[PDB]
């Protein structure tokens, strides 16, 4: 039937407050919905005249679904500008956090039914990892009857500085994201 | 020619980028789509508007039907007053009454 | 729920053992008697002042709205005292099994 | 759907059904869900538990007729299904320290 997530959860309130100094690691969330419309969301659904139309809204369709059984963020129905104007981050930082979201569908509900007029509504629950520090070119050491043990296991070189990173605790995306990481000499 | 692999350690690349966590954020969005809105700018037929509603159900039967609920514990969505307006805007926008 | 062995593995002092979890609390366990945490005894914590023990800073969580729960409320057991069997924990280090 | 508009609509479908079995997955198009539904008389939820978790696989595609006018296929497909027998919805992974 219906899963559940439980525990109580801290909230943000206005959307503007996750860039603070004041607050650590967790799920964080909005106190209130984000509420769209598809007839808004397409700006080229006049102008379109005859069996045409159709066709459109069944490609964009189609399109949707190929994303929500893969659990991906279509964004579309996502306006880029206020979210990057909200957040105010730069534009790798916006490339890095859309290519690596994750989407959830928990609710399809159908309320008008007829032979010739339909509506639905659609849930849906996303969830945004921002960075804090990006790593892009890096290392991986092998060990090659003595053995000397080692506690790093990544290393980074990048505009003549070296780094040494050992990570603990991750898990596994598009990209390689992870929470405990510390440099050690 | 030989070399000797200082310190007993090798190195190999590694593509796979790093990144390291901070602050996770999530949003909830609700998408409304109603078929009666696109028929009108269309000036579509009664037969077209009659296979476009059959067209569009199969599409939600068959996202519907492969998904299973959650609970996200943010709360109703009925009583968020932006949901008001847009769902009376949706269906009882042009509507009016002359005595 | 426990008939389930046990071993241990003995280190060498001072460990500091320190979990941040996700929701506005801390895993704290106590190799030594420093800050305040009571000895020898693992523990979860949570602060109301901005704070630093422990070699790590402390932040207040925020005022997080009361829901129904699923917790796993676990049962109680206690375990075996005598210290002489530690003793082998001593000689090899490697987590040895010890009947329960 | 007169003129040119069919062939598109082919189209249209025939793609979906390749983004679907490139990812080991069953397109339910060419499956009636009620059929199956009624043969098995499964509940809902077990109906979608059980189309959720469903792999396919192609084993064999044969062109017969071949002609700068008409031609035909035949397609493959192998399916497996797992009815369950207990499903945990809510639940709590344990760590020790
Ligand atoms: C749908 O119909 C409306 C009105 O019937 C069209 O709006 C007018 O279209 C004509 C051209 O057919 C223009 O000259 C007018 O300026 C438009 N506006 C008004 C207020 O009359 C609309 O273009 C049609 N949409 C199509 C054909 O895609
Ligand atoms: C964060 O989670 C911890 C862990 O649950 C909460 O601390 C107590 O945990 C026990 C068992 O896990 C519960 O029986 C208690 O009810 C929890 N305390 C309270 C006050 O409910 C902690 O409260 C949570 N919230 C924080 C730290 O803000
Ligand atoms: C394809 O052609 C057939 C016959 O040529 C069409 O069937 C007839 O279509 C007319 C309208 O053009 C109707 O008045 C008749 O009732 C239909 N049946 C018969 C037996 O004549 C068919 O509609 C065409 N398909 C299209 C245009 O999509
Ligand atoms: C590698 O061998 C070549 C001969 O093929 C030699 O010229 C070169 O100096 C060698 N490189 C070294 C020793 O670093």
């Amino acid at each position: 039937m219906g899963y559940a997530l439980t525990g109580a959860v801290q909230t943000l309130a206005q959307i503007s407050d996750i860039n603070d100094q004041n607050l650590q690691q967790g799920i964080y969330l909005l106190r209130d919905h984000i509420v769209t419309l598809m007839e808004a969301t397409l700006h080229d659904i006049s102008i379109m005249p005859g069996m045409f139309a159709v066709q459109h809204v069944h490609t964009h369709l189609n399109h949707l679904r190929t994303m929500l059984m893969e659990r991906r963020i279509d964004w579309t129905y996502m306006s880029s500008s206020w979210l990057q104007t909200q957040l105010q981050k730069s534009d790798d930082e916006m490339k890095v956090i859309k290519r690596t979201a994750r989407s959830l569908v928990y609710y399809v509900k159908q309320t008008y039914n007829s032979l010739t007029a339909t509506a639905w509504e659609i849930g849906l629950y996303y969830e945004l990892i921002i960075p804090r520090h990006i790593y892009l070119n890096n290392w991986q050491i092998v060990n090659i009857h003595v053995t000397l043990s080692h506690p790093y296991e990544i290393i980074n070189r990048e505009c003549s500085n070296t780094l040494y990173l050992h990570l603990e605790e991750c898990r596994r995306l598009d990209y390689v994201i992870c929470d405990v990481v510390k440099i050690v000499q | 020619n030989m070399t000797s692999i200082p310190q007993g350690v090798f190195y190999q690349p590694h593509p796979e980028p790093i990144i390291h966590t901070e602050r996770v954020l999530g949003l909830s969005q609700v998408l409304m789509i109603n078929s009666e809105n696109v028929a009108n700018s269309a000036n579509l037929s009664q037969e077209t508007k009659a296979l476009l509603t059959e067209m569009v159900n199969e599409e939600m039967q068959g996202l519907s039907d492969v998904m299973i609920d959650f609970e996200i514990p943010l709360g109703d969505p009925r009583d968020q007053e932006q949901y008001i307006h847009r769902k009376c805007y949706q269906e009882f926008a042009h509507c009016y009454l002359v005595k | 729920p426990c008939d389930c062995p046990v071993w241990a593995e003995p280190v060498k002092e001072p460990h500091v053992q320190i979990s941040p979890l996700k929701n506005g609390s801390y895993l704290v366990l106590a190799s030594s008697t420093d800050c305040q945490i009571p000895p020898y005894v693992p523990s979860v914590v949570t602060v109301n002042e901005t704070t630093q023990c422990f070699g790590v800073t402390f932040k207040k969580p925020l005022v997080a709205e009361e829901k129904t729960s699923l917790e796993p409320q676990l049962p109680h057991l206690q375990l075996r005292l005598p210290h002489l069997v530690g003793i082998i924990a001593k000689i090899k280090g490697i987590k040895i099994e010890v009947t329960s």
